[PDB]
């Protein structure tokens, strides 16, 4: 059998100040236990007495015995002074029920209730169940109720009486994954230079876990961390990674990686480390070009270079060229490695052909490329009488061809007239002499 | 462990001290001998008491949007200490007498309490 | 007149009222019936009393570099309240009593707004 | 002249002792009593008190029928309160000032002045006592501003201190006010809203500042902002506006400030116009000669208000375009001179003709025209009929043909033969050689 407690009723009221006297009748007596809230006490006498007053005595009394036997009795000490016993701690996990420790020292009251501070009314959605032995319980605590502040309240003699004051706090359950962003995108460096890259995380909570790791290896690198709380349920972290001095081995994928109890995400970036620097050149047109008098031509180069260009120059026939040319990057992106220059020859006069050359410099390399130029000219023609033979003389790049009816061509001949005519792709011209 | 829960904001504590009247009074239950004994004895009770006292103090000011009101700073510090409480209650897994402090001293007690985590079993 | 000694710093007073504990206590040697007409009788004594109490409130805080501070705002209030004493005393002890800041500053602003209308 | 009992130059009395007097005259009028602010007059020629309080301490004066008078000054020993104090203190820069620290028990020594919170006094405050009242400070100077003082005696070898005094000083003006205006000068089309600001910086709020319409005596409407920027550093801004300008509002406006050291003034000018305008100046003569393959540029300075809103170039009524630059002629804050140039390089012969440049703004549009002749060396030709040799040349100027062996000219001349025509115009030379054989 369990042990018998005298008197055997479930519950007892006692005056503040009155004596409290409880006996447990079992051959197997072992123990007395006393519990309220988190306070706890034990006794090894088989009888429990306390002549003095304390309200705090209120709560639960338990007796236990040899074969395993146990019985309990519950007790009130009615105090007009102390209607509640209280504990100002209050915390809830999102989406679970939560308990407010304001259990009642005298059960003979009604309209046992929960109420909002300073007159302000409680949000409508709360539903809660009371109990005098525990205090009062709030269902399904949800993110609206954060920092909400509370009284629990009772009516005695029609007068309405209030607990000491409570502030509720809620800690969130993750509905969604971390959010991950990286300071700049992809990196290229001349050897033996410091390398520094930053990764940033926005998330609901300070509990989030985040790391840097290098592709194909699990050595965690050294990293340094900084954080801010931008308001409720709003947490931010930044992490920075550094290599003081690059060696070419350092090239490859790097990954910023984040995790919480809902799932995960990353961002990747790639570093290329190069030993030295280069300039590489491509013409937009064939290197040698053919153009008519007063015609117009533009010459173009596209080139890839690192480090950045030091100067471009444009020069002709042991002489300068000046102020008829443009040079600008092929793209505005931070990544930009590629560059173009164009140079105009316009209303080109017929003798100015020859060789046009472009030169470019950077810190490590110099590179030069040349174009050659020949002029389409309409035939230009002239006459010289030699002995008995009459000669017809004409020049143009490319050669003129002649009929009777710079390259130089000559034609020699064996009432009315001698007409001598030459044609080229560029134009035609002619000569006249006559006999009577 | 837990060291990452203390965001860097704590530097603001020096600003906050300067703007409170040097004879305003702040009220704390103070663990006796906590100045003396090794950290791991007192720290558990202390960190609870701080969170309580601070949430009381927060009622006293009023928010404004412009700049750094005292109300802003205090609101953030509360968010730090509560998650330390959870971290200890979940990773480590009697009430002193009430006491009064001037601002400078009180914050000193707080600041040393934070420092105890930068190396803790 | 003296309508020019009052620089526009006073607008800061509403900021200052926010940044002080609502239960802190301030001590002022209050003219009885300053809550009633006319202006002119109480205004003369009142500006003197105000200068004293403000001076001691300035003694509390400490100076700080970056962003506004209570100290900074209070200082400019003292400079104004002094100039008005020089103006009234060269143009023209009630009991010590205790106020929370909101009550006190209600008094202060009413006192300033008595100027910009005068003999 | 009056007689007072007892007849010493003072009396010294225990706390609580009844204080007893008669002012002895047939010419009695009153007793007159005061110290600090507090003052009393009473009609009894005896003067009597039930029990001496510290507050009775001070000067008493027997008041009589000639206005002949006599005075006796009275002290009470009272071991709680050696000092009586007035807390208020103010000093005019460089005068002396008196510190309200009169003494109740004139039997103590070493009586002197000391810093708050144990700090030292700055070394220069030479100071003088008079225990009848106060301590005096000479020649107050601006470094003492909001300094803090205690007032002190050695007594029984103990050291005894007043409550705090805090010392605040009024500046006196070394220099004249310093003045700046928001921008120098203005032009407006009629009716626009017009607004200006003037700025003053000085040591005090008591600087005086006004705006006057130039050569007119009457004050205009103005509105104010001011800040104390810390100690001895005060700033004022004043703003003046006319909501809508009639033309007669043109002229000059002045901002003017005065202070006991002197005066400073700054001035600004305004012109209001009934309409916009545009005006144009060429670089070069309207009509211009060039030669084939040379280069020429066409250049205009023009001034306009409001700003230029369309600019266009056309040649032979068609848009010859995109060899031209245009820019404001100056970078000064109110420049309205504008320059454009148009640049022509390796001009070809047939292209001679007509060129026009044109501007509009909202109010007005205006256009200017140029005509150009490119000269060339002559071309030449040969014809014949009726046994005439015909030689025909065209160019610029009219070319000249000599025979030896678009301006247009011709000529003719009537066994084996070679004869020729050899020619130049101003621009150049060409030769035409004939051969006609039996
Ligand atoms: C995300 O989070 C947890 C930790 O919060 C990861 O747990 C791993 O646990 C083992 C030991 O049991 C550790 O050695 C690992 O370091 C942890 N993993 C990582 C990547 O650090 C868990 O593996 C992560 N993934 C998921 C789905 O939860
Ligand atoms: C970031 O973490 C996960 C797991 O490594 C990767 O998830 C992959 O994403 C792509 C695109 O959605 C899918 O096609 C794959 O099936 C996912 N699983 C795997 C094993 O790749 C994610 O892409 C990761 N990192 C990188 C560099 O992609
Ligand atoms: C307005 O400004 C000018 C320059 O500050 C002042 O012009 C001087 O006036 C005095 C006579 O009053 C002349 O002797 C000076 O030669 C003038 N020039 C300078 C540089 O001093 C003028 O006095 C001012 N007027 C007012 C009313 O302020
Ligand atoms: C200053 O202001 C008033 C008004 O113009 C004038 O009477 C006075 O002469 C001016 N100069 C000084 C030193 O006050």
């Amino acid at each position: 059998s369990p042990p018998s407690i005298h008197p055997g009723k479930s519950d007892l009221i006692v005056r503040v100040g009155d004596e409290i006297r409880l006996l447990c009748t079992d051959p197997g007596f072992v123990k007395w236990t006393f519990e309220i809230l988190d306070e706890t006490n034990e006794n090894k006498q088989n009888e429990w007495i306390t002549e003095k007053a304390e309200a705090t005595n209120t709560g639960k009394y338990t007796c236990t015995n040899k074969h395993g036997l146990s019985n309990s009795i519950y007790v009130f000490v009615r105090d007009p002074a102390k209607l509640f016993l209280v504990d100002r701690s209050l915390y809830g996990k999102e989406d679970n029920d939560t308990l407010v420790r304001c259990p009642l020292t005298d059960p003979e009251v009604t309209n046992y209730s929960l109420k909002g501070c300073q007159g302000k009314p409680l949000p409508k959605d709360l539903r809660f169940i009371p109990d005098p032995k525990a205090g009062i319980m709030i269902k399904s605590v949800k993110r609206a109720y954060h920092r909400l502040c509370l009284h629990c309240s009772v009516d005695q003699e029609g007068k309405s009486v209030l607990s000491e004051k409570f502030i509720l706090k809620v800690r969130p359950a993750f509905k969604a994954v971390p959010v991950v962003s990286v300071s700049k995108a992809s990196y290229l460096l001349r050897e033996g230079e410091e390398f520094t890259v930053t990764c940033t995380i926005k998330d609901v909570s300070s509990s989030v876990y985040s790391t840097w790791k290098r592709e194909n290896s699990q050595t965690k690198l050294q990293e340094k961390y900084n954080s801010w709380h931008h308001g409720d349920f709003n947490y931010e972290r930044q992490a920075t990674l550094t290599i003081s001095s690059a060696r070419v081995n350092d090239s490859g994928v790097f990954m910023c990686y984040a995790n919480n109890t809902f799932g995960s995400a990353n961002v990747t970036t790639t570093l290329e480390v190069v030993d030295k620097g280069f300039i590489n050149i491509f013409p937009m047109i064939n290197t040698t070009v053919f153009v008519n008098d007063g015609e117009n031509v533009d010459l173009i180069v596209e080139y890839e270079a690192f480090p950045k260009p030091e100067h471009q120059q444009w020069i002709y026939m042991n002489r300068t060229f000046t102020d008829k040319w443009e040079d600008y990057p092929k793209s505005e992106n931070e990544s930009n490695i590629r560059y173009v220059s164009e140079l105009h020859l316009t209303r080109l006069k017929g003798t100015e052909g020859g060789t046009y050359t472009f030169l470019v410099s950077n810190s490590d390399v110099n590179a030069a490329i040349a174009f050659n130029v020949y002029v389409n000219t309409k035939p230009e023609i002239l006459i010289r009488l030699v002995n008995g033979m009459l000669q017809c003389v004409a020049a143009g790049f490319p050669e003129p061809t002649i009929d009777w009816y710079k390259l130089v061509v000559q034609s020699s001949i064996d009432n009315g007239t001698v007409e001598c005519k030459a044609y080229n792709d560029v134009g035609k011209t002619s000569a006249y002499f006559n006999f009577a | 462990i837990c060291r990452n829960r203390v965001t860097n904001n704590v530097k603001d504590v020096t600003k906050l001290v300067a703007n409170l009247p040097k004879d305003y009074m702040i009220t704390l239950k103070y663990v006796p001998g906590m100045d003396v004994l090794p950290s791991h004895c007192w720290i558990s009770e202390m960190v609870v008491q701080l969170s309580d006292s601070l949430t009381d103090l927060l009622d006293k000011f009023s928010n404004i949007s412009e700049g750094l009101s005292n109300y802003s700073i205090i609101d953030k510090l509360v968010n730090i200490v509560d998650d330390l409480v959870e971290c200890v209650k979940e990773n480590s897994s009697k009430s002193p007498e009430p006491r009064l402090f001037t601002p400078e001293e009180f914050f000193r007690i707080f600041n040393r309490s934070i420092d105890a985590f930068k190396d803790f079993v």
